[PDB]
Formats: structure tokens, sequence, C-alpha cells
């Protein structure tokens, strides 16, 4: 069986930078390698086949080269819509095998997250639980620390996060934090605060509500 | 050229499942076809390949003896009969077209795959199906829906019955402590269009008949 | 003086060139003197042939005896549209050329049915026209593929023996195929194969037509040999 060793596993480069992805076959596959692009939430697409042939419609900034055991995939000038995970695949011999993939992300300019707060809804409070939602929207870099303050008290172990994949147009992320605790506790307190730490925040921004206004 | 996978769902381990791939827009019986799967967060993994006729089969070792590839050339359907299902068979299963109309069925009826379907999701688990509660996220202007406590993934979330796509963020689901999933969907609209614009989120969780449209 | 039928056909035996093996198609110059360097001519690849089921090994030495030999430019019949439902031109991973890991002999076309398989067929007749130049001898290469019981029913709608006959110049051949229990593969591409092919030739003298009567698995002729003159073989 032929392993495809793909490197790097992940990279991040500025718009217009050169991206170089290599795929190694443990054994000679000659010409029979292809490169697929899988954008977030989408299915793979053929970009390159037979190691160097540029599939219909795909732009000239994509190029492939190699034979035998070594193959090179290059994006000559990286573009924001190139956010994807790229896969090499050999079809010279059974079993068909893929590379581990390579996540490509844009390193873009510092963007500040516009912060939003949402209290638990009327419907949800009926069901004896309170989910409090804080929306971190359209920021870069991805690193962002959000702390939950209930009556000004640091909650630990009470919320979970969820970040989107990088946007193909402005190269930003977006974050959701959901502080979950019982309605029994949601009545024991009044001021719920969402504190956000980020590079693009001049001063750490908090968003808070009073219970029902 | 279109490929449409179907038949994915929640199966208990050891049971059987059949996925179908409806091919259209090309002479389907001239080409080999492929099955490729993808565990959530993980890479592409090849499952099976069948020649243009039914006479040439190929399987990854993970599935040899458990899965059977087959095709109906009159129906233009590629099949994948999965039996003795294991929890590590959980993946998104892709139908894929071979780029080359090879007539051979003994060797090398496999080249680059130029057309892929959007996949059908298979979850192998003995856990109970649980439909979601859909709560609103009430309010430039930001709004959305909260889809809490469902199993299994996926749910589909549609805004303005598919019309409003601009500025939508449907976050990846989070596997809570209970073993039930929860995600949030938000979209940014003008406060200029807050009044005289009723906003609708469309949550469908097919493993149950939970098709909800809720106002924001 | 010619030794090999096709010089510049390296890694090709005389029988490879006579069958039109991929990579073994090229100029076969004229020669008035020839040496017979193979008593039992041998193939060095492709799909495996049960050679000694027919007279096929004499084909290079028959071509050797002509002054002029050349492979025809056009196909002697349209194989895909031949009687027996629509056909696909079968290829095999044992017969690669420079741009494909699969292929098949250029002298023949592997008639593989297309969901008209299910219909096993009563014997079908195709006429093989004379296509060489006015005074030339035409040597028509054909045969049939057979396989084991399960694969015969998968490729074709029949697991029973198929029967094949040819007729030209008052000479008739007749065959019945074999299902399973095949001889070992020899003189072939070196990949395991559950089936084999039997390859034959028939001569059509100037202006004479040919006839092949067949069933499932037929290898219809495509490129024929156009030969003329007489060469002193030693
Ligand atoms: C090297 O080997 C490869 C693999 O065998 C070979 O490529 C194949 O060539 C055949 C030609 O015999 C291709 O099939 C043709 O495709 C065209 C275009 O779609 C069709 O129009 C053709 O149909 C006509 O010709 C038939 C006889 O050739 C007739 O029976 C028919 O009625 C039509 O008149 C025919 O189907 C085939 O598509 C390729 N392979 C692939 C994967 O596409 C190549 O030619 C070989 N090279 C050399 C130099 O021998």
């Amino acid at each position: 069986d032929i392993q495809m060793t793909q490197s790097p596993s992940s990279l991040s480069a500025s718009v217009g930078d050169r991206v170089t992805i290599t795929c190694q076959a443990s054994q000679g596959i000659g010409n029979y390698l292809s490169w697929y692009q899988q954008k977030p939430g989408k299915a793979p697409k053929l970009l390159i086949y037979d190691a160097s042939n540029l599939e219909t419609g795909v732009p000239s900034r994509f190029s492939g080269s190699g034979s035998g055991t070594h193959f090179t995939f290059i994006i000559i000038r990286l573009q924001p819509e190139d956010i994807a995970t790229y896969y090499c695949q050999q079809y010279d011999n059974l079993p068909l095998t893929f590379g581990g993939g390579t996540k490509v992300e844009i390193t873009r300019t510092v963007a500040a997250p516009s912060v939003f707060i949402f209290p638990p809804s009327d419907e949800q409070l009926k069901s004896g639980t309170a989910s409090v939602v804080c929306l971190l929207n359209n920021f870069y870099p991805r690193e962002a620390k959000v702390q939950w303050k209930v009556d000004n008290a640091l909650q630990s172990g009470n919320s979970q996060e969820s970040v989107t994949e990088q946007d193909s147009k402005d190269s930003t992320y977006s974050l959701s934090s959901t502080l979950t605790l019982s309605k029994a506790d949601y009545e024991k307190h009044k001021v719920y605060a969402c504190e956000v730490t980020h590079q693009g925040l001049s001063s750490p921004v908090t968003k808070s509500f009073n219970r029902g206004e | 050229v279109q490929l449409v996978e179907s038949g994915g769902g929640l199966v208990q381990p050891g049971r059987s499942l059949r996925l179908s791939c409806a091919a259209s827009g090309f002479t389907f019986d001239d080409y080999p076809m492929h099955w490729v799967r993808q565990a959530p967060g993980k890479g592409l993994e090849w499952v099976s390949t069948i020649s243009w006729n039914g006479a040439g089969l190929a399987y990854a070792d993970s599935v040899k003896g458990r899965f059977t590839v087959s095709r109906d050339n009159a129906k233009r359907v590629l099949y994948l009969q999965m039996s003795s299902l294991r929890p590590e068979d959980t993946a998104l299963y892709y139908c894929a077209k071979d780029r080359v109309d090879t007539t051979s069925w003994d060797y090398y009826f496999h080249k680059s795959m130029d057309v892929w379907g959007q996949g059908t999701s298979v979850t192998v688990s003995g856990a109970s199906t649980k439909g979601p509660s859909v709560f609103p996220l009430a309010p430039t202007a930001a709004l959305g829906c909260l889809v809490k406590d469902y199993f299994p993934e996926p749910v589909t979330v549609s805004w303005n019955s598919g019309a409003l796509t601009s500025g939508v963020h449907t976050f990846p689901a989070v596997l809570q402590s209970s073993g039930l999933y929860s995600l949030s969907s938000v979209v940014t609209v003008p406060s200029s269009s807050l009044g005289t614009q009723t906003y609708i989120c469309n949550v469908n969780h097919k493993p149950s008949n939970t098709k909800v449209d809720k106002r924001v | 003086t010619r030794g090999k039928l096709c010089p510049d056909c390296l890694n090709c035996t005389d029988l490879d060139v006579a069958l039109g093996r991929p990579m073994c198609v090229g100029t076969t110059p004229s020669a008035k003197a020839s040496i017979l360097h193979e008593v039992k001519p041998v193939t060095s690849g492709c799909f495996p042939i049960m050679h000694d089921r027919t007279k096929i090994r004499q084909l290079p030495n028959l071509l050797r005896g002509y002054e002029n030999i050349r492979l025809s430019t056009q196909n002697v019949i349209d194989a895909e549209k031949a009687p027996g439902g629509p056909y696909r031109l079968g290829t095999s991973g044992s017969c690669p050329n420079a741009t494909s890991k699969s292929g098949f002999f250029a002298t023949m076309a592997w008639a593989v049915p297309k969901d008209n398989n299910k219909n096993a067929t009563n014997p079908l007749t195709v006429e093989v026209p004379y296509i060489c130049t006015e005074g030339e001898d035409q040597i028509t290469v054909w045969g049939f593929h057979s396989d084991d019981k399960t694969q015969m029913k998968n490729l074709y709608g029949d697991s029973n023996p198929q029967k094949f006959t040819s007729s030209a110049n008052g000479v008739t051949t007749h065959y019945v195929s074999q299902i399973g229990s095949f001889p070992d593969q020899t003189e072939d591409g070196g990949l395991p194969q559950s089936g084999r092919i039997v390859v034959d030739y028939m001569m059509q003298k100037p202006g004479k037509t040919g006839t092949i009567v067949y069933q499932r698995g037929v290898l219809l002729p495509q490129k024929v040999w156009c030969a003329s003159g007489r060469s002193k073989v030693i």
C-alpha cells in the first residue's frame, strides 16, 4: 500500500503570497496523482490531475508538478477564496490512498469583533434551563478569550465555544459562546456579563444585560 | 453533471445500510464510479470503486467483506450496501465520478475524480434519536436562532426560507455534556429593515420530523 | 534482409507485432530475403492467449514470407455497431501503451455488451470485407474471450460455451469456448487473469470477402494485414 505524505499539515499566508504543498508517495506512482480542493462546508473539487494538468475552469494561479515519488502543488498568488483543505490522491495502484490534507488559511489584517449579547428566550425559560449567548462576529486573528461574569463572578466550566471557518471574502472568523446553567441559578442573579479579549480591542469590551428590559 | 447521495442516517452497530447515488447529466454507464468517505474533521478516505460494467470491484481493507458496491446502469444509480456496521464507519459518504471512461474492469479503472456529490451522512450509534428545541435569539442589527439538544447531527438551518443568505453565520454544532448537540445560527440585517420585515429561520432535523420555522 | 517484422519495435516479438500489441505497432519494411528465427513464435505480453488452440503462431512466419507487409489504416468492421446489441471496446490492464495503463490488440476489438448482456445470443454473422489494395493478400485477425462461470455471466448473459466459426477461401475453422479450469498464463502481460483469449487468423485472397459467425465474447477484427509479393525465407 502507498502512503501519501502531505506537508505542511496546515499553513497560513498573506493574500498574494506563494503557497507550496508537497505530496510524497512511499513508492513510485509515476504520473497518476491528482489534487483536490475542499472549501469549508463543500465537497472536493478537482484542480489538478495526472500531476500537472489543470482541470476545466480552474485559474492559472494553480499549478502542479512531479512524477515518481515527489509531487508539488503550488498556488502562485494566494487569494481569499482559496480558503480550503487540499488533498493529493494517487490512482496508480489499489488501494487508492489520499494525503492527510493541508489546511490553507489567510493571514489577514487585525479585525475587531463586534460583540453581541442574547439572554435566554421566553420559550427556553419555560424548560427550566437558561442558555446565554455571546456573539463574537467577523474578527481576526482567531485567538479570542471570552469570560462569563454572572453578578460579576468568573464562571469556569459553564459554557462552550464554536468558531466558524475563515470567510472566503473578508478572511475573518466568528465565535459563539453559550453560557448554560439552570433556570434555578438564572433567577439567583441579575447582571450577566460577557467579557471579550482580542488584539483589535483597544480596551477589553464587555456586553451585559439586566434580567428583562 | 450531477451526483446526489441518499440513504444516510443513524444505524445501530451491526446493522445494514444502503446508500444510493443518482447520477445524471452524463453517460453514466461509460464511467467507473467511486465511494469516498470522510469522518468529521478528518481526511478523505477511499471506500470502493466499480468499473463501468458490474464486473470490476475494489474495496478498501477497512470494508472488504462488509461492503458491496453495485450499480444500476438503466437507473443510473451507484449503490453501496454496508453491513456489519461499526462505529468507525461513521462518516460523510461521497459519490464520485471517474474523469475517464475506461472500458477495462480488471485493472486501473480508476483515475482522478472530477465530479463529487455533496455527500450523505451516516452515524453508527446505539444512542437514541433526539429532536431539537428551537429557541429565538432576540435583538447594526443582529439576530438568530438557537437549536438545542438534538441527536444526531446534522440539522439544516435556512434563513428567509432560503432567500436571505447575506451575512448568515450558522456555527458548527457543539457536543454538550449530555451527549446532545447544540448550534446557533445568526445573521446581520439592517436595523433600517427591522420594522416591516418578519425574519424566519428554518430548522429541519430529518432523523426526527422536526421541521420548525420560527420568527425572530 | 528482415529479421524482425518491425524494427524500431523494441521489447516486441514478431508475434506481438503480428497481433498489434500496444507499443508493438510500427513500420514493417519490405524484404526479399528473410530469416526464420523462431520455430515456435512467442508473445511477450498482453492479455494471455491460449496460443496452441489455433494456428496463430504461424502468423509472423506467414507474414515473413511476403515481400511487402503492412497493417491496415482503417478498421475492417465497426465493432461497436456489429450484430449482437451495442458493444463497448474492452481493454485490459495487461496491455498498456504510452498514454494508458489499459488497452488491447490493434488487430481486434473486444466486443463487450452494454446491459444487452442478459440476452445470450444465437449465432451472429458478420461479413469481413476486403479492404487491402487491389492485388494484396488480406490476413484477418480475430478471436474470442472466455472466462470462468461467474465472470461469463457477469460480462455476458451466458455462462455456457460459445461457438465460433470463420470462413474464407474455402477454408473453415470452428471452435467451442472453455469456461474455467484454464491453462496457466504464459507469454502475457504478467497480471493474474481469470479468463483467456483464443486468437486466430484467416486469409482473404485479392477481392475475397470473409465471414465470422460468433456469440458472446467475440474479438472482432479491426486492423488487418495487407501483404503482397514473395520473400525468400531461410
Ligand atoms: C492507447 O490505449 C488507449 C486505451 O485503449 C487508447 O485510447 C482509447 O482509444 C479508443 C479508440 O479505439 C477510444 O474509443 C473511441 O472514442 C471515440 C471518441 O469518444 C469514439 O468516437 C470512438 O468510436 C468510434 O470508433 C470505434 C472504433 O474505434 C467504432 O467502433 C465506433 O463505431 C466509432 O466509429 C471510440 O469509441 C477510447 O475512448 C480511448 N480510451 C479512453 C479511456 O478514452 C489509445 O487510442 C491507444 N493509443 C494508441 C496509439 O493505440
